């Protein structure tokens, strides 16, 4: 029905997962 | 070829690699230049996480490319 999606980091430019509130690389919080 | 390494700290490192080499070589290079651990080094590429088990061309990296280094350690 409503499947989430990935999100390109806004600091290091790492492509995070849909369930990754923060970045698993820079450790910064999404959006 | 040469690849650029943009750090979140605001630093850009230029190195010499090839499209046939491996990510393990690129990380090992940045280490010999800066001294950052490979286990902590996070190579980012336009939304892609490079792995030592892969190759530069495997991800479609060309000459004069630009990657982003990230340190994965405790902080907050
Ligand atoms: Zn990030």
């Amino acid at each position: 029905g409503s499947t989430s999606a990935m999100w390109a980091c806004q600091h290091c430019t790492f492509m995070n997962q849909p369930g990754t509130g923060h970045c698993e690389m820079c450790s910064l919080p999404r959006t | 070829m040469q690849i650029f390494v943009k750090t979140l700290t605001g630093k850009t490192i230029t190195l010499e690699v090839e499209p046939s080499d491996t990510i393990e070589n690129v990380k090992a290079k940045i280490q010999d230049k800066e001294g950052i651990p490979p286990d902590q080094q996070r190579l980012i590429f336009a939304g892609k996480q490079l792995e030592d088990g892969r190759t530069l061309s495997d991800y479609n990296i060309q000459k004069e490319s630009t990657l982003h280094l990230v340190l994965r350690l405790r902080g907050g």
